[PDB]
C-alpha cells in the first residue's frame, strides 16, 4: 500500500536534510518554507500510515508500534508550535529532535540494537542498586567528616573595627557581612577561587595575618561541597568516574589535612575501581550471553566495454613487453623490496622538525620525491604487466591507486595555500605492511568490523551523539550567549560552550571521553541546575553504554680434605632457614625505610641523619655478608643463573662502590653524587623476598612476550598519527607573553616572530617568546603529546594551542583554526580506542591461554593463597544452620516468636532506612532547632536499637553470640553508646572534635545491615572478598613501585618551582607529600600538572636559588629525567592496574 | 538589543490611569547601586527626544514640563519592572516610550520601544 | 623555603662560625619586606645589646669592638625578602659567648592589606678550644661496631654449630 522502497529512500533523504537543518544554529528566514515542506512530507507519511490500518482498536494497527507514537507526537507538536503555544520557546524547539530520532526507526536493523541495549540495562540493575547504596554510605561518611570544611578560607583575622564600613555606609560592624565580603579572602595570585586553609597541623597553611575560618561560598561555583547530601553524592559520583577528581582530592586534603587521604584511597579502591569493574563485567556478561544466543539462533553491456578498453593487449610488441615486465616484477624479491622501501620511507618522513637547515629540508624533499617516484614506477609496471581490469579487481590495488594518485596530485599542487592535511596522506603507505604483519591485519579487521558487521551499531552511536549534541545546542545555546560573564570573567565565550553545533558536539564527545564535570558546572551556572543535571546524566549514561557496547562487540568480533662440601651444605642449611629469611626481610624493610627520612627536612634531626648514615654501613655489611654466604652455599654457576640473584648482586655491588667512594673522599664528585640517587633501587630485594610480589612480577614478565608485538603495532600506529601531528603542527606552538599582565598577545599588535623580537630588542625579558613545552615539534614530542591526549590529561592545553595555531612563525589567535579539533577526535577514535581494543583483546586471549596452561587456576596467588581460595570456595555454599529451637517457657516462647517473624525484620530494616534518611537530612548551617530535632531523633533511634539488642540477649545470649551479623549489630550498638556517652561528657581533659566526628561516623555502620536481606549484593560482596588476595598481592607490588618512584621524587624533583600541580602542598619535598603525588598519578589523574614544572628551563627558573636552610641550589630539575620519571610510572602503573582489573573481571566471570 | 517584552498596543481612556511596563529577561538579577537604567519619551515619531526618568545609583526623575508631577515609578527592577505610570493622560502625550537599561555584571546593553496613543 | 634549623651551640676558638636563624613565611607565595636586628649579651652580663642591622640593601654593625672587622653577613643576597638570617663570625674569640636573639620584622604585601609581624628566635652558643665531637657521632660509632661484631659472632657460632651437627650426622654413614 504505497510502501515501495523509493518512499523509504525519499523519507531518508528528507530526514537527513532535516538533521542538517537542525545542525544549523540560526535558521535563516528563507528556510522557513523548507521546514514547512519537511512538515508537509512528514504529514503526508502520516496520511499514508493513517489510511493504511490507522484505527487504534483494530489489531496490528500502527498504535501497536511504539515508534508511530513518536511520529504522531512530533506531528502534533509541530502543529502546536506553528501556532500559539506555551511561552517556553526553547523546550518546544528542542522537542523537534524526535524528527532526527525517527532515523532509528526508519533505518533497518537499529531496533534490534536498541533492544540489545535494553537487555544490557535490564541485566545491570543489581550492580546499579549496589552502586547507589555504596555511594550513599560513602556520601554519609564524607558528609559527616568533611562537613563544611570546603568553605575553609583565609579570612583577614585582625578585624579592623576602626574602618569596618557597612554596605550602606554605617561605619558599624556586622559579622555576617564581614564573613561573606569577597575581598577579605586570600585568592593566591594566579588562581581564581580563594585559597583554602585549615587549622590542622598538616592541613593548608594560612599566611601571616589570616585565620582558617569557614567564610562564604563553596569552591567551583558552589557545586564542590560536602555540606549537604546532594553535593556529597555529586562529589562521590565524580570520584567514582574520576572526572577531574584531582581537584577535589587537593581541595579536601588542603582543607581537612593530609591524614584524610586514607578516605580517598578507600573510595578509589572500593567505589572507583571495584564498582566500575563490576558494571563493566556485568555488561560484558549480558552482551556475551546475547551474542551466543544469536549464535544459537543462527542454527553484459559494460563487459564488452571492459574487454576492449580495460585490456591493453592490442599489438604483439606491447604484449611481449607486458610479459617481460611481468617477469621483471620478481614476486619473491618484490614484496621484500617494497617493504624495505616502505620502512625506509616511513622512517625518512619520521625525521621532521620546526627548525630545519636548508640542507636537511632539501634532503627530505628529495627523499620523498624519490620514494613517490619508486611507488609510481611500481604502480605503472604492475598496470603494464597485468591487465588494469584484474588489477582494480583487487581492493588492495585500488587502495594503492588512491595512495599513488594522491601522491602525484601533490607535486602539481605544490603551491596551494594551507592544506597541510593533504601531505599526511602518504602515511597510509605504512599500512601496506599489513599484508606481512598478521597483527596489523587484525587491526585493519577491527577497523573494518567497526563499519562492517557493526556499521549499524556505530550508526546508532553517531545518531545518539548527534541528537544529544543538537539537544544541548538548542537548549543551552542562547543561554551560553546571554550569561557569558557569569562563567567567563572576561565576558567572552569560554573554550567549551554549546553556542555552535561543532562546540556542542565537542562537549558531548568530552562527556564521552570522561570530562563532564568541568562543563556541567558551567552550564549549571548559566542555565539552571536541574536541566543540566538531567541532560548530562542522560548523555553520560547513554553515550557510555553505547560506546562500551561498541567496544565489546568489536572485541568479540576480533576474538572470534672433604671440607668444601660440608661447609657448602652448612651454608645451604643456614640460608634455607625460614626464621633467617624472616630476619633478612626485616633487615631489608628497615634498610628501605631508612630512605624515607632523607628529604628537605634533613638539616633538622641531625641525630636521625647521623644514625641512619652510620646504620647504612652495617646494613651494607650484612647484605655483603649475605651475598658472600649465598655464593658459598649455592655456587658461582648456581647463583649467576638466577635473575633475582643478579639483581641482589648488582644492588650490593653498587652500594659497596658508593661506600668505597665515600671512604676515598669522592662524595662531592658529580659521578658519585649521581650514583647516589640509585640508592632508591634498594627495595627491589623485596621482589626476591616477598612471595606475592614475585608471583605477580613473574606473571607480568611471562605475559610480556605475547605483548611486545602488540606494543610494536601501537607504536607504529601512534607513529603514523605523530607524523601527521608534526606535519600539521610543527612550530605553531609559540607565544609572546608579557609576564606583568601574563596575557598571550592577540594577533593584531604582534603577528610574526620578527615583530616579537622587535619587542625583545626594544623591551627586556618582560616580554617572552616561549613554547608550550608539550608540542608537536618532532616524533618524540609527538609521542609525548599523543600520550597526554590519549590518557585524557594535559590534552586541554595541547588542543588549545593547536586550534589557536595558524602558521609556523605567526602568533596564534583565538580559534582561527578550530577544525583541527577533528584531528584529536580522530586520534582518540583510532589510536586510543581501536588500539586499546586490540591490546585488551590480545591480553584476554593471552590470559585465557595462560589460565588453561595451569589447569584453569589463578595466576596471581601463592600456594597458601590458593588454599585460602579453595577453602572459601568450599565455605561459600549453603550451610544448614540450626534454627535455634523454641525454649521451654511461655514468655520466652512469645519473645522468640516476636524475634522470629519476618515482620520484625521488615520493621527493623524500615527503621534503619528512616535513620539513614535522617543522617541524609543533615546539612551545614542547619537551623539549631533542626539540630536539636536530629539530636533527639538520633537518641530515640539509639535507645530503640539498644532495647532490641538487650531483648534478644535476654531471649538467647549464648546462641546469639553465634552469628557474625549479630556480632556486627553488637559492636555497632555498643560503639554508638560510646559515641553518645562521649558526646554527653566531652567536657573533660581529652576534648577531641576529630575523634568525635569519627565516633559519629561509627553510627553509619548500622545501615550496612541492609545487605543481609539482599542476595545479589551479598553475592557480589562475597566475590570481592573471594578475589581479595590477588588484589592484595598486586597492591603490594604497586605500593613498592610507588615507594621507589617516591624516593626518586625526593632525590630529583625536590626544590622545583611551585607552578601548576606542585604547590606548597602535594609536592615532592616530603615522604607523605611524595606518595600523595604518586597516588594521584597512579590513576593517571593530573600527571600533566605534576610533569609540567619539571619541563621548564632557566629562562623560566633561576639556576642559582638561595633555598634557605640548605646548601642545595637551583630552582627546577632536569627535563630529560622528568619525562622518563612520569612516562615510565604511567606505563608501569597502567600495566599493574590492568592486572587488578583482570583479577576482578575474570574472577567474576568464573562465579557466574 | 536585549530581551525586552512590552505591550504592543494599549488604549487609554480620557484622563484615566495608564501603566506601560518594560520587563527584561537576562542573567544577573537587578541590583540597586551599580545598575544603570534610563527612560526617554518622544512627543512624536520624528520629534526631539526628551529624557524624563533615570536611575544612576538612585531614582532620578528629571521632572520635565510634559511630566511635571504625573510620571511615577512603583514597579520592581528585581522583578523585571522599570515601568512608568502616567495618570491623567493628555492628547499631547501620544508618542514613543523607550526604556534603556544596562547590567554591570553582564555586558548586554539594549533598549525597548513602547507606543502609546490617546483616544478622544 | 621552609627549612628552619637552629644553629650549632659550639664554636672553636680562632676559627670561623656561622650563626644561623631561619624564619620562613607560612606561604612562600607571599612577597614581604623584611629587615632584622641582632641582640647579644655575654656570659654573666646584663640585658641584650644590638650588634648588627640588615635592612634590605646593606648591613650596619654597631661600633662595639667586640664584633668590628670580624662579622660578615651570610643571609639572602640582595633580594629584599630576607627569609634567611645568617651572621658569619670570623676569628671567633671567647667574648662571642652567651645569648643571641635574631629579631625578624616583616611587612607582608597583599592586594590591599599590609601586615607587620615580629618573630624572635633565641640561640645560645659557647666558645671552646677543642671541637667536642657530639655524643651522636660517638654513640653511632660504638653501636655500629658492636652490632657488626655481634653479627659476626652470631654467624660464626651458627656455622660452627651446624658444622658440628652435620659432621655428627655424616659420621654415622
Ligand atoms: C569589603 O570590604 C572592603 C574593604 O573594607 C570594601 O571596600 C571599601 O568600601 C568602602 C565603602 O564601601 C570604601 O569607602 C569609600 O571610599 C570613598 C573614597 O574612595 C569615599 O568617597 C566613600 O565615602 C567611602 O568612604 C573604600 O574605599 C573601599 N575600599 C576598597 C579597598 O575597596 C568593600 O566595599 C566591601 N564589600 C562590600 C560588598 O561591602
Ligand atoms: C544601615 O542599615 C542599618 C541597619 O539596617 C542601620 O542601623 C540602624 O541605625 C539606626 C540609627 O541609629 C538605629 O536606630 C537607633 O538605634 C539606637 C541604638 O541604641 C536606638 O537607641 C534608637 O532608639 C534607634 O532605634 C537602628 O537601631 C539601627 N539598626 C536597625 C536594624 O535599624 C543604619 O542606620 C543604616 N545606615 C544608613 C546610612 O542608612
Ligand atoms: C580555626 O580555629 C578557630 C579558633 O581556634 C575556630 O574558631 C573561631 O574562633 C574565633 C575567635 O578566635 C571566632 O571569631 C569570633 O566569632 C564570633 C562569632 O559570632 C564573632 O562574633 C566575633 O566577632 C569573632 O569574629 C570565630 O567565629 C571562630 N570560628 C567559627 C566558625 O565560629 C575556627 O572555627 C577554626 N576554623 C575552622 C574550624 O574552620
Ligand atoms: C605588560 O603589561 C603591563 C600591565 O601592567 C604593562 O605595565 C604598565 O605599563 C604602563 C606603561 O604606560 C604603566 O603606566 C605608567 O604608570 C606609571 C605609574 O602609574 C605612570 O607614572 C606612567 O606615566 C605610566 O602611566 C603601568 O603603570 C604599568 N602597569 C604596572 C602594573 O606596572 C607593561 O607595559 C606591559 N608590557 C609590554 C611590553 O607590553
Ligand atoms: C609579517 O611579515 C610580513 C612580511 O615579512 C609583513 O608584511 C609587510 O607588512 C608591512 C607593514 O605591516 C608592509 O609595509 C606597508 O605596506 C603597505 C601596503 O600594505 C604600504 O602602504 C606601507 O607604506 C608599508 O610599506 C609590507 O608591505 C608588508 N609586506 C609585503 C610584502 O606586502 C607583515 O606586516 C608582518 N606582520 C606584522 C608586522 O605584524
Ligand atoms: C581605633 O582608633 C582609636 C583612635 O581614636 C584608637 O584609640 C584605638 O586603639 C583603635 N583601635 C584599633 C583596634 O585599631
Ligand atoms: C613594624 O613593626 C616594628 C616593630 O616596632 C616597627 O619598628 C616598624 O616601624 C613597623 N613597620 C611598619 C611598616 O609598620
Ligand atoms: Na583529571
Ligand atoms: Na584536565
Amino acid at each position: 500500500i504505497l510502501i515501495h522502497s523509493v518512499f523509504s529512500m525519499i523519507i531518508m533523504c528528507t530526514i537527513l536534510t532535516n538533521c542538517v537543518f537542525m545542525t544549523f544554529s540560526n535558521p535563516p528566514d528563507w528556510s522557513k518554507n523548507v521546514e514547512y515542506t519537511f512538515t508537509g512530507i512528514y504529514t503526508f507519511e502520516s496520511l499514508v500510515k493513517i489510511i493504511a490500518r490507522g484505527f487504534c482498536i483494530d489489531g496490528f494497527t500502527f498504535l501497536r508500534d511504539p515508534w508511530n507514537w513518536l511520529d504522531f507526537s512530533v506531528i502534533m507538536m509541530a502543529y502546536i508550535t506553528e501556532f500559539v503555544n506555551l511561552g517556553n520557546v526553547s523546550a518546544l524547539r528542542t522537542f523537534r529532535v524526535l524528527r532526527a530520532l525517527k532515523t532509528i526507526s526508519v533505518i533497518p536493523g537499529l531496533k534490534t540494537i536498541v533492544g540489545a541495549l535494553i537487555q544490557s540495562v535490564k541485566k545491570l540493575s543489581d550492580v546499579m542498586i549496589l552502586t547507589v547504596f555504596c555511594l550513599s554510605v560513602f556520601a554519609l561518611i564524607g558528609l559527616q567528616l568533611f562537613m563544611g570544611n570546603l568553605r575553609n578560607k583565609c579570612v583577614v583575622w585582625p578585624i579592623n573595627f576602626n574602618e569596618s564600613y557597612l554596605e550602606n555606609g554605617t561605619k558599624g560592624f556586622d559579622w555576617e557581612e564581614y564573613i561573606n565580603n569577597k575581598t577579605n579572602f586570600y585568592t593566591v595570585p594566579g588562581m581564581l577561587e580563594p585559597l583554602l586553609c585549615g587549622n590542622s597541623s598538616d592541613a593548608g597553611q594560612c599566611p601571616e595575618g589570616y585565620q582558617c575560618m569557614k567564610a562564604g561560598r563553596n569552591p567551583n561555583y558552589g557545586y564542590t561541597s560536602f555540606d549537604t547530601f546532594s553535593w556529597a553524592f555529586l562529589a562521590l559520583f565524580r570520584l567514582m568516574t574520576q572526572d577531574y577528581w584531582e581537584n577535589l582530592y587537593q581541595l579536601t586534603l588542603r582543607a581537612a589535612g593530609k591524614t584524610y587521604m586514607i578516605f580517598f584511597v578507600l573510595v578509589i579502591f572500593v567505589g572507583s575501581f571495584y564498582l566500575v569493574n563490576l558494571i563493566l563485567a556485568v555488561v560484558a556478561m549480558a552482551y556475551e550471553e546475547q551474542n551466543q544466543a544469536t549464535l544459537e539462533e543462527a542454527e553484459p553491456c559494460w563487459y564488452k566495454f571492459a574487454n576492449t578498453f580495460l585490456i591493453w593487449e592490442c599489438h604483439p610488441y606491447w604484449i611481449k613487453l607486458k610479459e617481460i615486465v611481468n617477469l621483471i616484477v620478481m614476486d619473491p624479491f618484490v614484496d621484500l623490496a617494497i617493504t624495505i622501501c616502505i620502512v625506509l620511507n616511513t622512517l625518512f618522513m619520521a625525521m621532521e622538525h620546526h627548525p630545519m637547515t636548508p640542507q636537511f629540508e632539501h634532503v627530505l624533499a628529495v627523499g620523498n620525491l624519490v620514494f613517490t617516484g619508486i611507488f609510481t614506477a611500481e604502480m605503472f609496471l604492475k598496470l603494464i604487466a597485468m591487465d588494469p581490469y584484474y588489477y582494480f579487481q583487487e581492493g588492495w590495488n585500488i587502495f594503492d591507486g588512491f595512495i599513488v594518485s594522491l601522491s602525484l596530485m601533490e607535486l602539481s599542487l605544490a603551491d596551494v595555500e594551507g592544506l597541510s592535511v593533504l601531505r599526511s596522506f602518504r602515511l597510509l603507505r605504512v599500512f601496506k605492511l599489513a599484508k606481512s604483519w598478521p597483527t596489523l591485519n587484525m587491526l585493519i579487521k577491527i577497523i573494518g568490523n567497526s563499519v562492517g558487521a557493526l556499521g549499524n551499531l556505530t550508526l546508532v552511536l553517531a545518531i545518539i551523539v548527534f541528537i544529544f549534541a543538537v539537544v544541548g545546542m538548542q537548549l543551552f545555546g542562547k543561554s551560553y550567549k546571554e550569561c557569558v560573564c557569569k562563567i567567563n570573567q572576561d565576558c567572552e565565550l569560554p573554550r567549551w560552550h554549546m553556542h555552535d553545533f561543532f562546540h556542542s558536539f565537542l562537549i558531548v564527545f568530552r562527556v564521552l571521553c570522561g570530562e563532564w564535570i568541568e562543563t556541567m558546572w558551567d552550564c549549571m551556572e548559566v542555565a539552571g541546575q536541574a536541566m543540566c543535571l538531567i541532560v548530562f546524566m542522560m548523555v553520560m549514561v547513554i553515550g557510555n553504554l553505547v560506546v562500551l557496547n561498541l567496544f565489546l562487540a568489536l572485541l568479540l568480533s576480533s576474538f572470534s680434605g672433604k671440607s668444601w662440601w660440608i661447609l657448602r651444605k652448612t651454608c645451604f642449611l643456614i640460608v634455607e632457614h625460614n626464621w633467617f629469611e624472616t630476619f633478612i626481610i626485616f633487615m631489608i624493610l628497615l634498610s628501605s625505610g631508612a630512605l624515607a627520612f632523607e628529604d628537605i627536612y634533613i638539616e633538622q634531626r641531625k641525630t636521625i641523619r647521623t644514625i641512619l648514615e652510620y646504620a647504612d654501613k652495617v646494613f651494607t655489611y650484612i647484605f655483603i655478608l649475605e651475598m658472600l654466604l649465598k655464593w658459598t652455599a649455592y655456587g658461582f654457576v648456581k647463583f649467576f643463573t638466577n635473575a633475582w640473584c643478579w639483581l641482589d648482586f648488582l644492588i650490593v655491588a653498587v652500594s659497596l662502590v658508593s661506600l668505597i667512594a665515600n671512604a676515598l673522599g669522592y662524595s662531592e664528585l658529580g659521578a658519585i653524587k649521581s650514583l647516589r640517587t640509585l640508592r632508591a633501587l634498594r627495595p627491589l630485594r623485596a621482589l626476591s623476598r616477598f612471595e606475592g610480589m614475585r608471583v605477580v612480577v613473574n606473571a607480568l614478565v611471562g605475559a610480556i612476550p605475547s605483548i611486545m608485538n602488540v606494543l610494536l603495532v601501537c607504536l607504529i600506529f601512534w607513529l603514523i598519527f605523530s607524523i601527521m601531528g608534526v606535519n600539521l603542527f610543527a612550530g605553531k606552538y609559540h607565544y609572546c607573553f608579557n609576564e606583568t599582565s601574563e596575557i598571550r598577545f592577540e594577533i593584531e599588535d604582534v603577528n610574526n616572530k620578527t615583530e616579537c623580537e622587535k619587542l625583545m630588542e626594544g623591551n627586556n625579558t618582560e616580554i617572552r617568546w616561549k613554547n608550550v613545552k608539550i608540542n608537536f615539534d618532532n616524533v618524540g614530542a609527538g609521542y609525548l603529546a599523543l600520550l597526554q591526549v590519549a590518557t585524557f590529561k594535559g590534552w586541554m592545553d595541547i588542543m588549545y594551542a593547536a586550534v589557536d595555531s595558524r602558521k609556523p612563525d605567526e602568533q596564534p589567535k583565538y580559534e582561527d583554526n578550530i577544525y583541527m579539533y577533528i584531528y584529536f577526535v580522530i586520534f582518540i577514535i583510532f589510536g586510543s580506542f581501536f588500539t586499546l581494543n586490540l591490546f585488551i583483546g590480545v591480553i584476554i586471549d593471552n590470559f585465557n591461554q595462560q589460565k588453561k596452561k595451569f589447569g584453569g587456576q589463578d595466576i596471581f596467588m601463592t600456594e597458601e593463597q590458593k588454599k585460602y581460595y579453595n577453602a572459601m570456595k568450599k565455605l561459600g555454599s549453603k550451610k544448614p544452620q540450626k534454627p535455634i529451637p523454641r525454649p521451654l517457657n511461655k514468655i520466652q516462647g512469645i519473645v522468640f516468636d516476636f524475634v522470629t517473624q519476618q515482620a520484625f525484620d521488615i520493621v527493623i530494616m524500615m527503621l534503619i532506612c528512616l535513620n539513614m534518611v535522617t543522617m541524609m537530612v543533615e546539612t551545614d548551617t542547619q537551623s539549631k532547632q533542626m539540630e536539636n530535632i536530629l539530636y533527639w531523633i538520633n537518641l530515640v533511634f539509639v535507645i530503640f536499637f539498644t532495647c532490641e539488642c538487650v531483648l534478644k540477649m535476654f531471649a538467647l545470649r549464648h546462641y546469639y553470640f553465634t552469628i557474625g551479623w549479630n556480632i556486627f549489630d553488637f559492636v555497632v550498638v555498643i560503639l554508638s553508646i560510646v559515641g553518645m556517652f562521649l558526646a554527653d561528657i566531652i567536657e573533660k581533659y581529652f576534648v577531641s572534635p576529630t575523634l568525635f566526628r569519627v565516633i559519629r561516623l561509627a553510627r553509619i555502620g548500622r545501615i550496612l545491615r541492609l545487605i543481609k536481606g539482599a542476595k545479589g549484593i551479598r553475592t557480589l560482596l562475597f566475590a570481592l572478598m573471594m578475589s581479595l588476595p590477588a588484589l592484595f598481592n598486586i597492591g603490594l607490588l604497586l605500593f613498592l613501585v610507588m615507594f621507589i618512584f617516591s624516593i626518586f621524587g625526593m632525590s630529583n624533583f625536590a626544590y622545583v618551582k611551585h607552578e601548576a600541580g606542585i604547590d606548597d602542598m602535594f609536592n615532592f619535598e616530603t615522604f607523605g607529600n611524595s606518595m600523595i603525588c604518586l597516588f594521584q598519578i597512579t590513576t593517571s589523574a593530573g600527571w600533566d600538572g605534576l610533569l609540567l614544572p619539571i619541563l621548564n628551563r632557566p629562562p623560566d627558573c633561576s639556576l642559582d636559588k638561595e633555598h634557605p636552610g640548605s646548601g642545595f641550589k637551583g630552582d627546577c630539575g632536569n627535563p630529560s629525567v622528568g619525562i622518563f620519571f612520569f612516562v615510565s610510572y604511567i606505563i608501569i602503573s597502567f600495566l599493574i592496574v590492568v592486572n587488578m582489573y583482570i583479577a576482578i573481571i575474570l574472577e567474576n566471570f568464573s562465579v557466574a | 538589543s536585549m530581551e525586552v517584552t512590552v505591550p504592543a498596543t494599549l488604549n487609554v481612556l480620557n484622563g484615566s490611569d495608564a501603566r506601560l511596563p518594560c520587563t527584561f529577561n537576562s542573567c544577573y538579577t537587578v541590583n540597586h547601586k551599580q545598575f544603570s537604567l534610563n527612560w526617554t519619551y518622544q512627543e512624536c515619531n520624528n520629534c526631539s527626544e526628551e529624557m524624563f526618568l533615570q536611575f544612576r545609583m538612585k531614582i532620578i526623575n528629571l521632572k520635565l514640563e510634559r511630566f511635571q508631577d504625573r510620571v511615577e515609578f512603583s514597579g520592581n527592577p528585581s522583578k523585571y519592572d522599570v515601568s512608568v505610570m502616567l495618570r491623567n493622560v493628555q492628547p499631547e502625550d501620544e508618542g514613543i516610550y523607550n526604556c534603556y537599561i544596562m547590567n554591570p555584571p553582564d555586558r548586554h546593553r539594549g533598549h525597548g520601544k513602547i507606543h502609546l496613543q490617546v483616544l478622544m | 623555603g621552609c627549612v628552619e634549623v637552629d644553629s650549632e651551640t659550639e664554636a672553636v676558638y680562632g676559627m670561623t662560625f656561622k650563626i644561623l636563624c631561619i624564619s620562613c613565611k607560612r606561604r612562600s607565595e607571599t612577597n614581604a619586606e623584611t629587615f632584622t636586628e641582632w641582640t647579644f649579651r655575654q656570659k654573666g652580663t646584663e640585658e641584650f645589646v644590638k650588634i648588627l642591622r640588615y635592612e634590605n640593601e646593606v648591613l650596619q654593625l654597631e661600633e662595639d669592638e667586640r664584633f668590628e672587622g670580624r662579622v660578615v653577613w651570610n643571609g639572602s643576597r640582595g633580594t629584599k625578602d630576607l627569609q634567611d638570617l645568617s651572621i658569619f663570625i670570623t676569628n671567633v674569640t671567647y667574648n662571642h659567648s652567651g645569648d643571641y636573639e635574631c629579631h625578624v620584622y616583616r611587612l607582608l604585601f597583599f592586594e590591599n592589606y599590609e601586615h607587620n609581624t615580629s618573630v624572635v628566635k633565641k640561640i645560645h652558643i659557647e666558645v671552646v678550644d677543642k671541637a667536642n665531637r657530639d655524643m651522636a657521632s660517638i654513640v653511632s660509632e660504638i653501636m655500629m661496631y658492636v652490632l657488626i661484631v655481634v653479627l659476626t659472632i652470631w654467624l660464626v657460632a651458627e656455622m660452627i654449630y651446624c658444622y658440628k651437627k652435620i659432621a655428627a650426622a655424616t659420621e654415622t654413614a
